[PDB]
């Protein structure tokens, strides 16, 4: 669910 | 005595620790003792550099050992920096050696960003500095020979080896000292000086004259053919071409002279007049034409001295025809000499300043597998983890397995109870109404520290701005808006980044606020619990049932299917290879590191077992799902549909779909925990870049 917030590090 | 020698290339002193450290600190720790001694090595190796090329020559083994050093350490540099992209841009430029450009203007000079011109530039240097200190060695004495031939030599190999690399080496073309062409005669004028010496010693040892012919007449091949590559290019300085044709004569004459007291010992006396005729034609030439750079007379009466003699003992004793020479046999030829192969270290006592630092080829290759490997573990993970969620959303759509636990409509089925256990025990609801409430605080902690960050930066650009308006000339500076673009590009990602971990708050809060009713119900006392969950009358009709055993077992492998993900995809996270080493192989038993057939076959070893029985799983649960759905619905004939026991259905589908969602909550929860802590590590890192900046301005 947090991952595509991951991602744009 | 005169032997050709090479000048020294000039080059302009250039920062070289800067585009190292610059890169060296890109690339590890910050304040990591790895940096303690890369960067402690970029900084003797400047040094060194400027001791190699800067200082005014002094022509001893000295000053060319540091030369020597210079080009070992040079080389030892290449594989392990990124210059290959030559985007790390540092660039060298040197002169011409001789003054040698196509047009009409003296000094040519040439700078590149290409280690390659470094590297023959100071291997070039080499063989020069080599050459002058060979020309003025005492070539009377035993170790002056010695020393002399060593380094004509070397010198030999080394502008022979520029000549088989420098244009590999380099983009355009050469400055003309360092082409091809005019090292490769430099190369064959340092290998005749050498054979030269050798005709010396011989010479001097008093050897056969059958030898020392033979020697002597090597050396005039070889400076003859120096001497015909010259006749039609002129790079070489001017002073080269006249010294070649004078030792290509002088050494067919000691050559003719030497063959001559041979034949004279055979009684070809005849032949030994032919013989000293052409080298006193030879001398005579040398004398009269190149007596500016070449004493012969010596030679030349010793000559006269063998002529006459010979000449007196013909005329009057032996009466034997003088031969044309066209008509003589040719001498032979013998060579003792080597143009030395270039093998790093050419330095003695070598010792490598960055030999523990990574070949950047191995870097690479590393990187490049981890993206492999993270692909490889997050797949299996996230295939696996969707088809649980698929199998406990279908299950509950089927309100199994409570169904078949459910024998008396009057009490709380056992999964439902033990699911229910498990949620108290983890806290309840009050565990997730914590987390939410406390995920928009996160939040507003990490908003804080990228404001106050940008803030910083916004006002001193603003008092920096003012300065330079009332201050022109006092306040020269690059404005504080140009030196910030590159952090207020990080800081505008960085809020890119808070968009989208806002985005997920919504979701999570969203699926909080829509199921967090029936957890509360879920979370009650057993008692409590089963007062809320609407009776039915039990068809005692089921307990037994063909029906029911196999869906119940059938329910019992879906489980163990399921728990097995979870070793699985602990296993998967758990192991780890070091590639290094297998890397390091590859690339010195080879000359190449292929790392996609290398790591692809190094991941099938590692991770080969379980990215199949992950593989395993997902099909073997297509299979249960399939025959459960089937068996169900003929469950679902024995089922009947009483008002009583659909309101009980009801609840129960919802109660374990409660479940689920309280699972899945907690996790997305915890999750977006750990994210937004871990970017309050990444921001006040940022936050550091700025101050730090702002007091150094």
């Amino acid at each position: 669910a947090y991952d595509p917030a991951r991602k744009l590090l | 005595a005169t032997f050709i020698s090479v000048q020294l290339k000039k080059t302009s002193e250039v920062d070289l620790a800067k585009p190292l450290v610059k890169f060296i600190q890109q690339t590890y720790p910050s304040g990591g003792e790895e940096q303690a001694q890369y960067c402690r090595a970029a900084e003797e190796l400047s040094k060194l550099r400027r001791a190699a090329v800067g200082r005014p020559l002094d022509k001893h083994e000295g000053a060319l050992e540091t030369l020597l050093r210079y080009y070992d350490q040079i080389c030892s540099i290449e594989p392990k920096f990124p210059f290959s992209e030559n985007q790390i841009c540092l660039t060298f430029t040197w002169k011409d050696a001789f003054d040698k450009g196509s047009l009409f203007g003296g000094s040519v000079k040439l700078a590149l960003a290409s280690l390659g011109y470094e590297k023959s530039c100071v291997l070039f240097n080499c063989a020069a500095l080599a050459s002058q200190i060979a020309a003025e060695q005492n070539l009377d004495n035993d170790e002056g020979l010695k020393i002399a031939a060593k380094h004509y030599q070397f010198a030999s190999g080394a502008f022979l080896h520029i000549k088989e690399t420098v244009l590999s080496a380099l983009s355009r073309e050469p400055t003309v000292d360092i082409s091809p062409d005019t090292v490769g005669t430099l190369s064959l004028i340092m290998l005749a000086q050498a054979q030269e010496v050798f005709f010396l010693k011989a010479t001097r040892d008093k050897m056969k004259d059958a030898i020392i012919a033979k020697l002597a007449n090597q050396a005039a091949d070889y400076f003859g053919d120096a001497f015909k590559q010259c006749q039609y290019k002129d790079t070489l300085p001017k002073e080269v071409f006249p010294v070649l044709a004078a030792k290509h004569c002088i050494m067919q004459a000691n050559a003719e002279y030497h063959q001559s007291i041979l034949a004279k010992q055979q009684y070809y006396f005849g032949e030994e007049i032919a013989r000293l005729q052409h080298a006193a034609e030879l001398i005579k030439t040398v004398a009269s034409r190149y007596d500016e750079y070449v004493n012969v007379k010596d030679f030349s009466d010793k000559i006269n001295r063998a002529l006459a003699a010979a000449k007196k003992d013909n005329d009057f004793i032996y009466h034997d025809r003088v031969p044309d020479l066209k008509d003589l046999d040719p001498i032979g030829k013998a060579t003792l000499v080597k143009s030395t192969p270039v093998n790093v270290p050419i330095s003695q006592k070598f010792t490598d300043l960055f030999e523990k630092m990574v070949p950047v080829s191995v870097q690479q290759s590393l990187a490049a597998y981890n993206q492999r490997k993270a692909d490889l573990v997050n797949r299996s993970i996230a295939q696996m983890r969707e088809a649980t969620t698929l199998a406990n959303g279908v299950l509950a759509s089927l309100n199994l397995p409570a169904a078949i636990e459910d024998v008396s409509g009057d009490t709380v089925p056992q999964s439902i109870l033990t699911k229910s256990r498990s949620v108290i025990e983890q806290g309840g609801i009050q565990t997730v109404d914590q987390l939410i409430k406390e995920l928009p605080e996160l939040l507003q902690r990490n908003r804080e520290i990228l404001d106050e960050s940008l803030r910083l930066l916004d006002e001193e650009e603003a008092t920096d701005n003012d300065l330079r308006a009332k201050f022109k000339e006092r306040w020269q500076r690059t404005p504080s808006n140009e030196l910030y673009k590159p952090l207020r590009a990080e800081g505008t990602n960085f809020r890119t980044v808070l968009d989208k971990a806002v985005q997920a708050d919504g979701q999570v809060k969203e699926c909080y606020q829509s199921h967090r009713d029936t957890i509360v119900l879920l979370c009650k006392p057993e008692p409590e619990l089963n007062a809320a969950i609407p009776s039915a009358n039990p068809a005692k009709t089921m307990q037994g049932s063909e029906v029911v055993n196999v869906l119940k077992s059938l329910l019992s492998n879906l489980d163990e299917v399921k728990k097995e993900r979870e070793g699985l995809e602990n296993d998967l996270k758990s192991v780890n290879f070091d590639m290094t080493s297998k890397f390091l192989t590859a690339l010195a038993q080879d000359g190449v590191i292929n790392e996609e057939a290398l790591s692809v076959t190094e991941l099938d070893r590692v991770y080969g077992g379980l990215t199949t029985k992950v593989q395993e799983s997902l099909k073997k649960q297509e299979g249960l799902l399939k025959n459960i759905q089937v068996s169900h619905q003929e469950f679902s004939k024995m089922k009947q549909s009483n008002n009583e026991a659909n309101l009980r259905e009801e609840v129960l589908k919802n109660l374990a779909t409660a479940y689920d969602n309280f699972v899945e909550l907690v996790a997305n929860l915890k999750e977006g925990t750990k994210f937004y802590n871990e970017l309050t590590e990444i921001l006040v890192r940022f936050q550091n870049k700025c101050s730090d900046i702002v007091f150094a301005r």
